[PDB]
Protein backbone atom coordinates (compact mmCIF):
# COMPACT_ATOMS: atom_id res chain seq x y z
CA UNK A 1 0.00 0.00 0.00
CA UNK A 2 2.57 2.67 1.41
CA UNK A 3 5.85 2.28 -0.33
CA UNK A 4 8.08 5.33 1.71
CA UNK A 5 7.07 7.65 4.14
CA UNK A 6 8.50 10.88 5.10
CA UNK A 7 9.41 12.15 8.99
CA UNK A 8 10.15 15.46 10.11
CA UNK A 9 12.98 16.08 12.78
CA UNK A 10 10.28 17.92 14.43
CA UNK A 11 8.63 14.86 15.93
CA UNK A 12 12.27 13.35 16.95
CA UNK A 13 12.92 16.81 18.08
CA UNK A 14 9.63 16.45 20.37
CA UNK A 15 11.15 13.23 21.41
CA UNK A 16 14.38 15.36 22.56
CA UNK A 17 11.48 17.04 24.56
CA UNK A 18 9.87 13.73 25.66
CA UNK A 19 13.68 13.29 27.53
CA UNK A 20 13.42 17.38 28.62
CA UNK A 21 10.17 17.63 30.63
CA UNK A 22 11.21 14.15 32.80
CA UNK A 23 11.83 15.68 36.06
CA UNK A 24 14.46 13.65 36.86
CA UNK A 25 12.05 11.20 38.86
CA UNK A 26 14.21 7.64 37.68
CA UNK A 27 11.41 6.00 35.06
CA UNK A 28 12.65 7.32 31.58
CA UNK A 29 10.14 4.06 30.28
CA UNK A 30 9.01 3.89 26.80
CA UNK A 31 6.73 7.23 26.35
CA UNK A 32 4.07 6.60 23.69
CA UNK A 33 3.54 9.75 21.78
CA UNK A 34 0.64 9.97 19.44
CA UNK A 35 2.12 10.38 15.89
CA UNK A 36 0.09 12.57 13.79
CA UNK A 37 0.13 12.93 9.80
CA UNK A 38 -1.25 13.17 6.15
CA UNK A 39 -2.38 9.83 5.10
CA UNK A 40 -4.26 10.97 2.00
CA UNK A 41 -1.75 10.74 0.03
CA UNK A 42 0.30 7.34 -0.62
CA UNK A 43 3.45 8.76 0.45
CA UNK A 44 2.87 9.90 4.38
CA UNK A 45 4.26 13.15 5.66
CA UNK A 46 4.40 13.70 9.34
CA UNK A 47 4.07 17.42 9.96
CA UNK A 48 4.14 17.36 13.90
CA UNK A 49 3.04 15.29 16.89
CA UNK A 50 1.91 15.29 20.78
CA UNK A 51 2.01 12.76 23.70
CA UNK A 52 -0.59 11.03 25.97
CA UNK A 53 0.60 10.01 29.89
CA UNK A 54 1.43 6.18 29.12
CA UNK A 55 2.81 4.05 31.99
CA UNK A 56 2.97 0.35 32.36
CA UNK A 57 3.58 -1.91 34.75
CA UNK A 58 7.27 -3.17 36.43
CA UNK A 59 6.54 -6.78 36.41
CA UNK A 60 3.51 -7.25 34.16
CA UNK A 61 4.11 -6.65 30.42
CA UNK A 62 0.52 -6.52 29.76
CA UNK A 63 -0.26 -2.98 31.55
CA UNK A 64 -0.77 -0.37 29.26
CA UNK A 65 -2.61 3.33 30.09
CA UNK A 66 -3.79 5.12 27.12
CA UNK A 67 -6.34 7.87 26.94
CA UNK A 68 -9.35 9.02 25.06
CA UNK A 69 -10.54 12.16 26.19
CA UNK A 70 -7.25 13.54 26.17
CA UNK A 71 -7.04 12.22 22.66
CA UNK A 72 -10.29 13.82 21.06
CA UNK A 73 -9.21 17.00 23.09
CA UNK A 74 -5.73 17.17 21.49
CA UNK A 75 -6.83 16.34 18.20
CA UNK A 76 -9.77 18.29 18.40
CA UNK A 77 -7.65 21.76 19.19
CA UNK A 78 -5.23 20.61 16.74
CA UNK A 79 -8.00 19.80 14.06
CA UNK A 80 -9.82 23.35 15.07
CA UNK A 81 -6.13 25.28 14.36
CA UNK A 82 -5.51 22.92 11.38
CA UNK A 83 -7.01 20.76 10.35
CA UNK A 84 -4.87 19.63 7.08
CA UNK A 85 -3.24 17.21 9.76
CA UNK A 86 -5.24 14.12 11.09
CA UNK A 87 -4.03 10.86 13.16
CA UNK A 88 -2.11 8.26 11.57
CA UNK A 89 -0.15 6.29 14.37
CA UNK A 90 2.27 6.11 17.29
CA UNK A 91 5.47 5.88 18.31
CA UNK A 92 6.95 4.04 21.14
CA UNK A 93 10.81 5.53 22.32
CA UNK A 94 11.83 2.18 23.42
CA UNK A 95 14.43 0.08 21.51
CA UNK A 96 12.98 -3.14 22.40
CA UNK A 97 10.10 -4.31 21.10
CA UNK A 98 7.41 -5.70 23.45
CA UNK A 99 4.69 -8.29 23.45
CA UNK A 100 2.20 -5.43 24.81
CA UNK A 101 2.88 -3.30 21.45
CA UNK A 102 -0.21 -5.44 19.66
CA UNK A 103 -2.81 -4.63 22.49
CA UNK A 104 -1.06 -0.75 22.64
CA UNK A 105 -1.62 -0.53 18.73
CA UNK A 106 -4.71 -2.61 18.63
CA UNK A 107 -6.63 0.80 20.05
CA UNK A 108 -5.44 2.90 16.95
CA UNK A 109 -6.43 -0.19 15.04
CA UNK A 110 -10.05 0.21 16.39
CA UNK A 111 -10.92 3.38 16.78
CA UNK A 112 -7.98 4.88 14.43
CA UNK A 113 -7.05 3.69 11.08
CA UNK A 114 -4.12 1.70 10.06
CA UNK A 115 -1.57 2.82 12.02
CA UNK A 116 2.16 2.98 11.94
CA UNK A 117 4.73 1.94 14.02
CA UNK A 118 7.92 3.57 14.59
CA UNK A 119 10.93 2.38 16.96
CA UNK A 120 13.73 4.89 18.12
CA UNK A 121 16.49 4.61 20.25
CA UNK A 122 16.64 6.40 24.06
CA UNK A 123 20.35 7.53 23.30
CA UNK A 124 21.39 8.88 20.14
CA UNK A 125 24.46 6.85 20.10
CA UNK A 126 23.36 3.77 17.47
CA UNK A 127 25.09 5.36 14.06
CA UNK A 128 22.33 4.02 11.94
CA UNK A 129 18.70 5.74 10.89
CA UNK A 130 17.08 6.13 14.21
CA UNK A 131 13.24 5.86 12.56
CA UNK A 132 12.01 3.07 11.26
CA UNK A 133 8.34 2.47 9.94
CA UNK A 134 6.78 -0.47 10.58
CA UNK A 135 3.26 -1.42 8.75
CA UNK A 136 0.49 -2.62 11.35
CA UNK A 137 -1.12 -5.50 8.80
CA UNK A 138 -1.66 -8.85 9.11
CA UNK A 139 0.13 -11.32 6.15
CA UNK A 140 -0.56 -15.12 5.96
CA UNK A 141 2.25 -17.47 6.84
CA UNK A 142 3.58 -20.16 4.95
CA UNK A 143 4.60 -22.60 8.20
CA UNK A 144 0.67 -22.53 9.33
CA UNK A 145 1.04 -20.36 11.97
CA UNK A 146 -1.98 -18.87 13.18
CA UNK A 147 -2.89 -14.94 11.58
CA UNK A 148 -1.56 -12.05 13.75
CA UNK A 149 -0.17 -8.92 13.62
CA UNK A 150 2.65 -8.11 11.88
CA UNK A 151 5.58 -5.89 11.89
CA UNK A 152 6.86 -5.04 7.78
CA UNK A 153 9.81 -2.48 7.66
CA UNK A 154 9.10 0.44 5.04
CA UNK A 155 11.98 2.77 4.43
CA UNK A 156 11.76 5.91 5.81
CA UNK A 157 13.35 9.61 4.86
CA UNK A 158 14.23 12.34 7.04
CA UNK A 159 13.47 15.95 5.33
CA UNK A 160 12.55 19.08 5.86
CA UNK A 161 10.09 20.85 3.38
CA UNK A 162 10.45 25.10 3.78
CA UNK A 163 11.72 25.82 7.17
CA UNK A 164 12.89 23.20 9.47
CA UNK A 165 16.15 23.30 7.12
CA UNK A 166 16.89 27.21 7.67
CA UNK A 167 16.42 26.67 11.41
CA UNK A 168 18.30 23.66 11.91
CA UNK A 169 21.28 25.24 9.70
CA UNK A 170 21.13 27.91 12.08
CA UNK A 171 20.72 26.42 15.01
CA UNK A 172 23.79 24.06 14.33
CA UNK A 173 26.37 26.25 12.25
CA UNK A 174 28.51 23.54 12.22
CA UNK A 175 27.39 21.02 9.90
CA UNK A 176 28.14 21.54 5.85
CA UNK A 177 26.11 20.95 2.85
CA UNK A 178 26.35 18.77 0.03
CA UNK A 179 30.13 20.28 -1.08
CA UNK A 180 30.78 18.17 -4.00
CA UNK A 181 34.29 17.80 -4.19
CA UNK A 182 37.17 16.32 -2.19
CA UNK A 183 36.11 16.40 1.58
CA UNK A 184 32.39 15.86 1.27
CA UNK A 185 33.99 12.84 -0.48
CA UNK A 186 36.68 11.31 1.11
CA UNK A 187 35.07 11.60 4.59
CA UNK A 188 32.48 9.02 3.22
CA UNK A 189 34.78 6.96 1.71
CA UNK A 190 37.07 6.53 5.36
CA UNK A 191 33.94 6.21 7.46
CA UNK A 192 32.03 4.33 5.16
CA UNK A 193 33.74 1.25 6.11
CA UNK A 194 32.78 1.47 9.60
CA UNK A 195 29.06 2.32 8.51
CA UNK A 196 28.93 -0.95 7.45
CA UNK A 197 31.37 -2.55 9.95
CA UNK A 198 29.33 -1.48 13.11
CA UNK A 199 26.11 -2.28 11.40
CA UNK A 200 27.18 -6.31 9.87
CA UNK A 201 29.02 -6.90 13.34
CA UNK A 202 26.56 -5.45 15.56
CA UNK A 203 23.99 -7.93 13.56
CA UNK A 204 25.97 -11.23 12.83
CA UNK A 205 26.80 -11.58 16.31
CA UNK A 206 23.73 -12.01 17.91
CA UNK A 207 22.48 -13.50 14.32
CA UNK A 208 24.69 -16.20 14.74
CA UNK A 209 24.74 -16.83 18.61
CA UNK A 210 20.50 -17.22 18.02
CA UNK A 211 21.42 -19.44 15.13
CA UNK A 212 22.41 -22.12 17.64
CA UNK A 213 20.83 -20.91 20.89
CA UNK A 214 17.81 -20.49 19.33
CA UNK A 215 14.31 -21.21 19.61
CA UNK A 216 10.57 -19.79 19.39
CA UNK A 217 10.97 -19.76 15.65
CA UNK A 218 12.20 -16.78 14.56
CA UNK A 219 10.88 -17.32 11.09
CA UNK A 220 14.01 -19.65 9.39
CA UNK A 221 12.56 -19.61 6.28
CA UNK A 222 13.61 -15.95 5.36
CA UNK A 223 17.67 -17.10 6.53
CA UNK A 224 17.46 -19.13 3.40
CA UNK A 225 17.06 -15.90 1.48
CA UNK A 226 19.37 -14.33 3.66
CA UNK A 227 22.27 -17.32 2.61
CA UNK A 228 21.12 -17.11 -0.78
CA UNK A 229 21.09 -13.84 -1.46
CA UNK A 230 24.63 -14.20 -0.02
CA UNK A 231 25.57 -16.50 -1.90
CA UNK A 232 24.58 -14.92 -5.48
CA UNK A 233 28.31 -13.16 -5.38
CA UNK A 234 30.43 -16.85 -5.29
CA UNK A 235 33.53 -14.91 -5.32
CA UNK A 236 33.40 -13.82 -9.52
CA UNK A 237 36.32 -14.84 -11.15
CA UNK A 238 36.81 -10.77 -12.63
CA UNK A 239 37.46 -12.36 -15.85
CA UNK A 240 34.75 -10.70 -18.01
CA UNK A 241 34.97 -7.14 -16.39
CA UNK A 242 38.53 -6.97 -17.61
CA UNK A 243 37.51 -4.96 -20.44
CA UNK A 244 35.75 -2.81 -17.47
CA UNK A 245 38.78 -2.42 -15.70
CA UNK A 246 39.83 -0.96 -18.93
CA UNK A 247 37.00 0.99 -19.27
CA UNK A 248 37.16 3.02 -16.23
CA UNK A 249 40.82 2.69 -16.02
CA UNK A 250 41.23 4.74 -19.18
CA UNK A 251 38.39 7.46 -17.62
CA UNK A 252 41.20 7.40 -15.51
CA UNK A 253 43.36 8.20 -18.12
CA UNK A 254 41.11 10.71 -18.91
CA UNK A 255 41.45 12.47 -15.86
CA UNK A 256 44.95 12.15 -15.71
CA UNK A 257 45.18 14.27 -19.18
CA UNK A 258 42.81 16.66 -17.57
CA UNK A 259 44.90 17.22 -14.36
CA UNK A 260 47.62 17.60 -15.98
CA UNK A 261 46.47 19.75 -18.79
CA UNK A 262 44.48 22.26 -16.83
CA UNK A 263 46.46 22.44 -14.51
CA UNK A 264 49.65 22.91 -17.01
CA UNK A 265 47.10 25.64 -17.95
CA UNK A 266 46.44 27.55 -14.36
CA UNK A 267 50.70 27.33 -13.96
CA UNK A 268 50.50 30.51 -16.66
CA UNK A 269 49.29 33.27 -14.72
CA UNK A 270 51.46 31.87 -11.67
CA UNK A 271 54.75 31.08 -13.25
CA UNK A 272 54.09 34.29 -15.22
CA UNK A 273 53.58 36.81 -12.60
CA UNK A 274 56.31 35.48 -10.41
CA UNK A 275 58.74 36.82 -12.84
CA UNK A 276 57.22 39.86 -14.55
CA UNK A 277 56.33 41.27 -10.48
CA UNK A 278 59.41 40.33 -9.00
CA UNK A 279 61.86 41.86 -11.32
CA UNK A 280 59.78 44.76 -11.67
CA UNK A 281 59.35 45.47 -8.25
CA UNK A 282 63.36 44.83 -7.45
CA UNK A 283 64.10 46.82 -10.88
CA UNK A 284 61.25 49.93 -9.85
CA UNK A 285 62.15 49.56 -5.89
CA UNK A 286 65.25 51.56 -5.75
CA UNK B 1 12.37 53.59 17.72
CA UNK B 2 10.58 56.35 20.26
CA UNK B 3 8.50 54.40 23.13
CA UNK B 4 9.03 51.16 21.07
CA UNK B 5 12.45 49.03 21.82
CA UNK B 6 13.52 45.54 21.14
CA UNK B 7 16.06 43.45 23.02
CA UNK B 8 19.03 40.30 22.71
CA UNK B 9 17.96 37.09 21.79
CA UNK B 10 20.88 34.12 22.31
CA UNK B 11 20.03 30.27 22.12
CA UNK B 12 21.13 27.26 23.66
CA UNK B 13 22.00 23.65 22.85
CA UNK B 14 22.73 20.42 25.06
CA UNK B 15 24.33 17.20 24.21
CA UNK B 16 21.36 15.72 23.47
CA UNK B 17 20.02 18.22 20.67
CA UNK B 18 23.46 18.97 19.49
CA UNK B 19 24.42 14.95 19.13
CA UNK B 20 20.91 13.77 18.36
CA UNK B 21 20.32 16.66 16.14
CA UNK B 22 23.54 16.64 14.82
CA UNK B 23 23.54 12.92 13.76
CA UNK B 24 19.66 13.19 12.57
CA UNK B 25 21.19 16.14 9.81
CA UNK B 26 23.90 14.26 9.04
CA UNK B 27 21.57 10.93 8.39
CA UNK B 28 19.31 13.35 6.89
CA UNK B 29 22.14 13.78 4.09
CA UNK B 30 23.10 10.00 4.28
CA UNK B 31 21.84 6.90 3.27
CA UNK B 32 19.88 4.20 5.01
CA UNK B 33 22.74 1.69 5.09
CA UNK B 34 24.95 4.30 3.80
CA UNK B 35 26.62 1.86 1.32
CA UNK B 36 23.52 1.98 -1.03
CA UNK B 37 23.75 5.07 -3.75
CA UNK B 38 27.98 4.76 -3.23
CA UNK B 39 27.96 2.12 -5.90
CA UNK B 40 25.16 4.17 -8.00
CA UNK B 41 27.59 6.92 -8.65
CA UNK B 42 30.40 4.76 -9.13
CA UNK B 43 28.74 2.79 -12.07
CA UNK B 44 26.82 6.00 -13.29
CA UNK B 45 30.92 7.39 -13.91
CA UNK B 46 30.82 5.15 -17.60
CA UNK B 47 27.18 5.63 -17.70
CA UNK B 48 25.56 9.49 -17.38
CA UNK B 49 28.82 11.43 -15.64
CA UNK B 50 30.59 10.63 -19.41
CA UNK B 51 27.95 13.03 -20.99
CA UNK B 52 29.45 15.60 -18.08
CA UNK B 53 32.79 14.96 -19.13
CA UNK B 54 32.22 15.14 -21.98
CA UNK B 55 30.30 18.58 -22.05
CA UNK B 56 33.45 19.70 -19.36
CA UNK B 57 35.62 19.34 -22.00
CA UNK C 1 31.60 -0.53 -50.12
CA UNK C 2 33.74 -0.75 -47.06
CA UNK C 3 36.36 1.62 -48.28
CA UNK C 4 33.27 3.81 -48.83
CA UNK C 5 32.41 3.06 -45.07
CA UNK C 6 28.78 2.88 -45.84
CA UNK C 7 28.20 0.31 -42.64
CA UNK C 8 30.59 -1.91 -40.63
CA UNK C 9 32.85 -4.95 -42.24
CA UNK C 10 35.61 -6.42 -43.58
CA UNK C 11 35.92 -9.33 -46.37
CA UNK C 12 38.40 -12.16 -46.28
CA UNK C 13 40.30 -14.50 -48.95
CA UNK C 14 42.20 -17.00 -46.86
CA UNK C 15 39.33 -17.67 -44.41
CA UNK C 16 36.36 -15.97 -45.39
CA UNK C 17 35.50 -14.71 -42.39
CA UNK C 18 33.14 -11.53 -41.97
CA UNK C 19 33.65 -9.48 -38.52
CA UNK C 20 31.31 -6.49 -37.46
CA UNK C 21 32.36 -4.67 -34.91
CA UNK C 22 32.16 -0.58 -34.05
CA UNK C 23 33.62 1.83 -31.92
CA UNK C 24 30.84 4.15 -30.11
CA UNK C 25 33.23 6.55 -27.75
CA UNK C 26 34.06 9.19 -31.08
CA UNK C 27 33.66 12.01 -29.20
CA UNK C 28 36.26 11.42 -26.10
CA UNK C 29 39.66 11.14 -28.55
CA UNK C 30 38.33 13.98 -30.15
CA UNK C 31 38.04 16.69 -27.45
CA UNK C 32 41.23 15.01 -25.51
CA UNK C 33 43.18 15.19 -28.97
CA UNK C 34 41.85 19.27 -29.19
CA UNK C 35 42.56 19.98 -25.50
CA UNK C 36 46.22 18.77 -26.10
CA UNK C 37 46.81 20.09 -29.72
CA UNK C 38 45.22 23.46 -28.30
CA UNK C 39 47.27 23.79 -25.10
CA UNK C 40 50.49 22.99 -26.93
CA UNK C 41 50.14 26.38 -28.30
CA UNK C 42 49.57 27.42 -24.51
CA UNK C 43 52.79 26.12 -23.45
CA UNK C 44 54.82 27.30 -26.53
CA UNK C 45 53.39 30.29 -25.76
CA UNK C 46 54.17 30.69 -22.13
CA UNK C 47 57.87 29.41 -23.23
CA UNK C 48 58.05 32.45 -25.34
CA UNK C 49 56.72 35.15 -22.78
CA UNK C 50 59.48 33.77 -20.59
CA UNK C 51 62.37 32.73 -23.06
CA UNK C 52 61.22 36.91 -23.97
CA UNK C 53 61.33 38.10 -20.43
CA UNK C 54 64.43 36.11 -18.97
CA UNK C 55 66.68 36.29 -22.66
Amino acid sequence: AVQKVVVHPLVLLSVVDHFNRIGKVGNQKRVVGVLLGSWQKKVLDVSNSFAVPFDEDDKDDSVWFLDHDYLENMYGMFKKVNARERIVGWYHTGPKLHKNDIAINELMKRYCPNSVLVIIDVKPKDLGLPTEAYISVEEVHDDGTPTSKTFEHVTSEIGAEEAEEVGVEHLLRDIKDTTVGTLSQRITNQVHGLKGLNSKLLDIRSYLEKVATGKLPINHQIIYQLQDVFNLLPDVSLQEFVKAFYLKTNDQMVVVYLASLIRSVVALHNLINNKIANRDAEKKEG
Amino acid sequence: NRHYYSITINYRKNELEQKMLLNLHKKSWMEGLTLQDYSEHCKHNESVVKEMLELAK
Amino acid sequence: MILDKKFHGILDQGEGVLIIFDEPPVDKTYEAALETIQNMSKVVDSLYNKAKKLT
